[PDB]
DNA sequence: TTTTTTTTTTTTTT
């Protein structure tokens, strides 16, 4: 019950595939490069029991040669085989193995080249540890393989093996206790995130809060609720919002990022690739695959158009995406935040634009990403000199020595710690979140062309999924009224960034005409003019000629009611 | 053998050329011996091969030295001559036309090895340019999937290939010069500039 | 060893007279079951083996292979005491062996897992038909009888040889459960006897069987080294499992006796949802299916329900559809288009090398007797949408490609979810102004589900207090029960109306259509009328009345009413006052 | 005692 496997590492020097020569045979060597086509693992004979050999020799050992046949060699005595082996499989101990062909890396290879590459076989428990696309340190063992010479009583080639492979190519919570003491690490975690960006404030938070997880769980029975969080940041190009995005990929784990129109469609969707060839239906990932459980990023929704808009929105509700070309029936685990930034369809604000018509996209995918968090970037003279101050300090190669209060990597390990929390407010002061959410829609109630949306029933779930991450921020669980208050108002800005029964229609517009106009003007002149712009917007949503006339004689009848 | 380690004594011949006053003009006039006037072009293109410096920070950064430059004017300016020239001087050069460019065209064709029957990742015209200088014709005339590899490397300064068997998002960093023409091809006197440059001013930003 | 005969002596004890949950051995009940079911497939709980002796259970980790060989041979005996027969019936039964974790997935497998019992699971993929295996060699004499083979038979004969089923099945791990970056490495799995052909292409399933390798095998030149290929033969198979039994069902009818069970299943269908009791009615209504039903030897009409759910942003809509999957025994989730696998075309592809064209079923084929679910009709091309309109008419699919005349059978009910043109509420004008989809494909659907709204105050305090109460986890029928429920009734109960009280719906349909002229058109058809009975028959199946009571209609009718009524524009102010008598 | 095989038709797809 013992078979021991040797591995040697930290080898003298990395050698190229172009460096591969016959001298290296039977010798240790370090090489690294990209995977191609990992093949399924199938056992190594090592030793076998095969016998008899005519008729039972039961001889069990060795036969470890590379064929691997056969036993039956020089048995028993007296069995005199020759004969059958006969193969005895059960006593044979097996191990591993899979063939993985490595490709030579692009950065080193001298274009035009077309890198010439051979197989790395994984013999040893070091098998399977590899992942496609990565470069990895290997152990040499040049040797050779059978399919120019022939053994007269053949053809050979390079077979690369490694007895050892690495994928290259504690007390810091005591740092974290020190960090989880302060009140101030809440604002600290904020000014410490992206130095490459200046100002923009609240939006920063969400980014963090995006890397931070939500509940993304329960409550049965039934569907998994969200969970997650989502942000589409917008503003006039030159905004320097993209500086956020490279910060996503340049900070966050397993970050997938593409802005392009061309994915294409599938894309985050599967292709499906046909012909493979040979029976085909080969299912592309595509795109978002390793993106699963990660922060996905896009630019310029104008430049992904409308075709795929809701097809990447499958994961924005179901959180998983099935994919149909008339391929084979499938569904895919997508669970991810999707953050992005389109440039506004006017290129600017478009103050007046309700953000709904601001985006050039549909509420199902729009209402779902919460929340957008508008930033318009403008000139201001001081600010022109402050952009000429700090943005300059970024322009600066030096001083680039200005630093955040948090070392970036310690912020990451703080997250990897903050990713452990599963904070839950069961607390009865979530009653306050009701009133809040109630008063969240009491205002958006009119106009329905306002921030509404509604705002969406999902924005209650969103209201929750905000304080989910607020908790990981403050590291305590069960949250609080203050915590959600943060997030609620925090929505409230970017919903305000969207801002710029006979007599129930009459007392509607009696105080509504003044609601849109008595703040922006006098609410004066005559009584019947208030009727005349109303014969404009009344006729279009009324459902008869009779419902037109009670939009007439009632706009008469309430006038002589209040006159 | 064929159809560069620097010697020491011409290095102080370099600094000798450095004390020479007109090296900013001089080398430029040595850039394009074929072309008359347009000295701001030789000027710029001089500074193109000297373009920028690497900022690696602690992390992120990598704004590089990379500089794109557009040029255009009256049709056939001898722009294609400076492209066809500078293209050849370069350690890694790149050149193509408008309408001869698209998204699918310049990155990772990932074709089969053919004769050995094995799919092997191929570098597209953009991966090889990584470092050095690209060149193209008439950005007004580029297709819609064209610019989709551009929106991709201008800032990302990388390229993302996850498809088929193997996944790599690999870097591309190089300065670039595309020749072009106004829509006219005369851009006509007066007029607002943006439309006259074709394209929206957001894309030109 | 012969000492294992003594093992065989005790396992019999665990195998037959063992009892669980206050007597009533699962054994005697199943033996008796088939038995009466004579399906010669016996199923064994590992729940029990661990509890009693964990030494027989570790025997599954050494060599389960032959352990079962005598094991089932005892069950036979144990079954024989119960049924002194089967000498004339099958004369052999092998046990199924329910779940034994393990709980390994796919790609992680080691040679240490060979010859020892292993549970596996994954999604069904391209499969062969059934070829009978040879088993025991036997002839007229004529050398003698030989065993064979799993599978060698080395190192010529036979006549009366006892044949058995054999089917080889390539199964691949779910693209959904696929770890990222990876290609779908896959496994070959053998099926025998009752286990044969049970599984069906494209579904998640459990394969219980042990691993085989041997031998060389044939790869060789692709390796250069000894490699014994991966094959796994399943001692049993279970889909991603549930079926009713005698006791559950006998209690289950005791639910069916009470008046308001129909009412109960209403509040049960949206357990975490709340939302509107309005729609769920039509949801479990559709979900319950209906009588086929044939008029000899002609058209079978339709017993299957066509759901159209109009959408609205932020409405529960996309959340409700997916309840039906883990609800339904059988379903296919297609989303809308863009799309979700598959695009619902039934295609035909020529197989590798030299073979003529194999026919791949449209996901509907996967969904037969079940229900197909779609959302977001704004996102469907006019290309893949065509064939939708087909299935709900013929209850089948007929495609184009290429070289083979065929027909199929599609019994799929259909749940339509689609977001309104543009944003929230679209036609203050007639709702015909709402849908982008053509009316021919619209009226095809029997239940027109409208959702809302422009904000109301109190109802959201209602739903959302309920919501912040829902998320707190981190009258409804128990959910195990209601799936067992609708399914139980869908394999059995077959409702019929009597013409006596049902002329009333000819006259009252006259009432439901004469002024369906009064405002707009249509979205009625004569199919629309046809569907009403299909709505009632379902509730009858929930009441398990076996034939339609008058009230069973009142359900259906009342549904149809406001299914049409708020679907009408504000002019529906009048349309209310007419359909009153249809209350 | 084993030998030896890539176009043409159609398809589903951005
Ligand atoms: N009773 C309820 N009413 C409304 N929303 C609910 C209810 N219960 C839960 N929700 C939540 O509200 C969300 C709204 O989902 P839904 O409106 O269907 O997304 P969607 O608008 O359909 N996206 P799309 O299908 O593209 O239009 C659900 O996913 C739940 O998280």
């Amino acid at each position: 019950e013992r078979v021991f496997q040797i591995s040697f590492f930290n080898l003298p020097t990395v050698h190229r595939i172009r460096d591969i020569r016959s001298e290296k045979i039977g010798s240790l060597l370090s090489i690294s490069g990209t995977v191609t086509r990992t093949s399924e693992v199938r056992p190594e004979l090592y030793k076998a029991s095969f016998t008899c050999d005519m008729c039972r020799a039961i001889v069990d050992n060795v036969e470890q040669s590379f064929k691997y046949t056969e036993p039956t060699f020089c048995p028993n005595p007296s069995c005199e085989n020759r004969a059958f082996w006969t193969l005895n499989v059960t006593r044979s101990r097996f191990l591993d193995w899979q063939k993985v062909r490595i490709q030579e890396n692009a950065n080193e290879i001298p274009t035009g080249s077309m890198p010439r590459t051979l197989d790395v076989i994984l013999r040893g428990d070091s098998v399977e540890r590899a992942k496609p696309g990565d470069r990895c340190k290997f152990t040499g063992v040049e040797i050779v393989v059978p399919d120019k010479p022939s053994s007269t009583l053949l053809t050979y080639k390079i077979s690369f093996l490694a007895c050892h492979v690495i994928s290259i190519g504690s007390d810091e919570i005591n740092e974290l206790k020190e960090m989880v003491k302060d009140e101030h690490i809440y604002d600290k975690l904020v000014r410490s995130i992206a130095p490459a960006v200046f100002g923009h404030e609240a939006v920063k938070k969400g980014i963090l809060l995006q890397m931070l997880g939500g509940v993304h769980k329960s409550t049965v029975e039934g569907i998994k609720l969200r969970g997650d969080i989502n942000i589409c940041v917008v503003g006039d190009p030159s905004t320097s919002k993209s500086q956020f995005l490279k910060y996503v990929v340049g900070f966050a784990p397993r970050s997938v990022y593409t802005s392009g129109k061309a994915s294409s469609a599938a894309g985050l969707t599967a292709a499906v690739v046909r012909d493979e060839e040979g029976g085909d239906y080969t299912i592309e990932a595509g795109a978002l695959m390793l993106a699963d459980n990660g922060i996905c990023c896009i630019d310029e929704f104008d430049k992904m158009d409308i075709s795929d808009q809701v097809a990447i929105h499958e994961a924005m509700e179901q959180q998983t995406i099935s994919i149909a070309k008339a391929g084979i029936h499938a569904t895919l685990n997508a669970r991810t935040s999707i953050l992005a930034a389109a440039n506004p369809v006017g290129g600017r604000y478009n103050r007046k634009l309700s953000l709904r018509g601001n985006l050039n996209m549909t509420a199902p995918i729009m209402s779902r990403f919460d929340l957008f968090f508008v930033i318009l970037d403008d000139c201001n003279e001081k600010i022109d000199t402050e952009l000429a101050s700090h943005i300059v300090d970024l322009h600066m190669k030096r001083d680039e020595a200005i630093e955040p209060p948090f070392s970036a990597e310690q912020l990451r390990r703080y997250i990897k710690y903050a990713r452990t929390f599963k904070p839950i407010l069961t607390k009865e002061a979530r009653s306050y979140l009701v009133e809040k959410y109630k008063e969240l829609r009491k205002d958006d109630a009119q106009g329905f062309s306002r921030s509404s949306y509604r705002i969406t029933v999902r924005q209650l779930e969103s209201m929750i999924r905000l304080s989910e991450a607020i908790a990981r921020a403050n590291c305590v669980d069960e949250i609080t009224p203050s915590f959600i208050a943060e997030a609620y108002d925090l929505l409230r800005q970017s919903i305000i960034r969207v801002d710029v029964d006979k007599y129930v229609s009459m007392m509607n517009m009696i105080v509504r005409k003044i609601a849109e106009v008595d703040r922006e003007g006098a609410e004066e002149l005559t009584a019947v003019d208030i009727v005349d712009w109303y014969l404009l917007q009344k006729e279009n949503d009324l459902g008869s000629l009779a419902e037109y006339w009670e939009e007439r004689r009632l706009a008469f009848k309430v006038i002589k009611r209040l006159v | 053998k064929v159809s560069r380690q620097i010697t020491d004594q011409d290095l102080a011949k370099i600094r000798e050329v450095a004390a020479r006053e007109d090296l900013y003009s001089l080398l430029a006039r040595s850039i394009a011996p074929s072309i008359y006037e347009l000295e701001d072009v030789k000027k710029g293109i001089l500074l193109q091969l000297f373009g920028g410096t690497n900022k690696t920070f602690t992390k992120g950064g990598r704004y590089r030295g990379d500089i794109n430059i557009l040029l255009c004017g009256d049709p056939s300016t001898s722009k294609s001559q400076i492209l066809q020239y500078v293209h050849k001087i370069t350690p890694r050069g790149v050149y193509t036309s408008g309408k001869g460019s698209s998204a699918v065209g310049l990155t990772a064709y990932i074709t089969r090895d053919v004769d050995t029957k094995q799919l092997v990742l191929e570098s597209g015209a953009l991966v090889l340019s990584d470092g050095g200088v690209c060149c193209i014709d008439e950005f007004d005339k580029m297709s819609d999937s064209t610019r989709s590899v551009l929106h991709e490397v201008m800032e990302q300064q990388t390229i993302s290939i996850a498809k088929a068997g193997i996944i790599t998002t690999l870097n591309a960093r190089s300065s670039i010069l595309a020749s072009a023409n106004p829509i006219g091809s005369r851009y006509n006197p007066n007029l607002p500039v943006t439309e006259n440059i074709d394209l929206p001013p957001p894309l030109l930003s | 060893p012969n000492v294992s005969r003594t093992i065989a002596r005790e396992l019999k004890s665990f195998l037959l007279e063992y009892t669980d949950e206050t007597g009533r051995s699962v054994y005697g009940a199943r033996i008796r079951t088939l038995g009466e079911m004579n399906s010669e497939s016996l199923e064994v709980n590992y729940r029990h083996l661990a509890e009693s002796k964990a030494i027989l259970a570790l025997f599954l980790a050494k060599c389960p292979e032959e352990m079962l060989k005598i094991f089932d041979l005892v069950a036979m005996e144990a079954t024989e005491l119960h049924y002194p027969d089967y000498a004339r019936i099958h004369s052999e039964i092998h046990v199924r062996i329910s779940d034994f974790p393990t709980i390994y997935s796919l790609r992680e497998l080691r040679e240490s897992n060979l010859s020892s019992l292993v549970r596996v699971t994954g999604v069904v993929t391209r499969r062969t038909g059934v070829f009978p295996q040879l088993k025991y060699v036997k002839f007229n004499c004529l050398l003698g009888p030989f065993f064979q083979d799993s599978n060698e038979e080395i190192r010529v004969n036979g006549e009366k040889t006892v044949y058995r089923n054999y089917q080889r099945v390539t199964l691949q791990e779910a693209p959904g459960t696929v770890p990222p970056g990876r290609l779908p490495r896959h496994r070959e799995v053998i099926l025998l006897a009752d286990l044969v052909d049970v599984s069906k292409p494209g579904e998640e399933v459990e394969v219980t069987g042990i691993y085989k390798n041997n031998y060389d095998g044939n790869l060789n030149a692709k390796n250069g080294f000894p490699v014994f290929a991966t094959i796994i033969e399943a001692n049993s198979i279970k889909r991603r499992v549930f079926s009713w039994t005698e006791e559950e069902e006998r209690e289950f009818r005791k639910i069916s006796r009470d008046r308001g069970i129909i009412d109960k299943i209403i509040s049960s269908m949206a357990p975490s949802i709340y939302g509107h009791r309005d729609i769920k009615t039509a949801v479990a209504c559709s979900l319950f299916g209906g009588v086929p039903k044939n008029v000899n030897g002609k058209h079978s009409i339709r017993g299957d329900i066509n759901v159209l759910l109009l959408g609205d942003p932020g409405t529960a809509k996309s959340q409700i559809l997916k309840y039906v999957e883990k609800t339904a025994h059988r379903a296919v989730f297609a989303t809308g288009q863009g799309a979700s696998a598959v695009g619902l075309t039934a295609s035909v592809r020529k197989d590798p090398i030299t073979k003529e064209w194999t026919l791949e079923g449209g996901a509907l084929v996967l969904a037969d007797k079940g229900v197909c679910l779609i959302d977001e009709f704004d996102k469907m091309n006019d290309q893949d949408r065509t064939s939708i309109h087909e299935a709900m008419e013929q209850q089948s699919i007929s495609i184009s490609k290429a070289g083979i005349v065929t027909t199929l059978q599609a019994r799929c009910s259909i749940i339509a979810a689609a977001n309104p043109n543009g944003g929230r509420y679209n036609s203050t004008l007639p709702l015909a102004q709402n849908v982008s989809l053509t009316e021919p494909i619209l009226s095809r659907f029997d239940i027109l589900c409208v959702v809302r709204d422009l904000v109301d105050e109190e109802a959201d305090e209602r739903l959302a207090t309920f919501v912040v109460d829902s998320h707190v986890r981190s009258s409804p029928i128990p959910q195990e029960l209601l799936m067992k429920y609708i399914h139980y009734a869908r394999t059995k109960i077959y409702p019929k109306l009597h013409q006596m009280d049902m002329d009333k719906v000819s006259r009252v349909y006259a009432d439901l259509r004469r002024e369906s002229i009064s405002t707009g058109s249509f979205p009625i058809t004569v199919r629309h009328l046809e569907s009403i009975l299909r709505i009632a028959e379902s509730f009858a199946k929930m009441r398990l009345s076996e034939f339609v009571s008058s009230y069973d209609l009142d359900r259906a009718i009342k549904v149809v009413v406001d299914s049409f009524v708020d679907a009408q524009k504000v002019s529906v102010r009048r349309q209310l006052r007419r359909s009153f008598a249809i209350y």
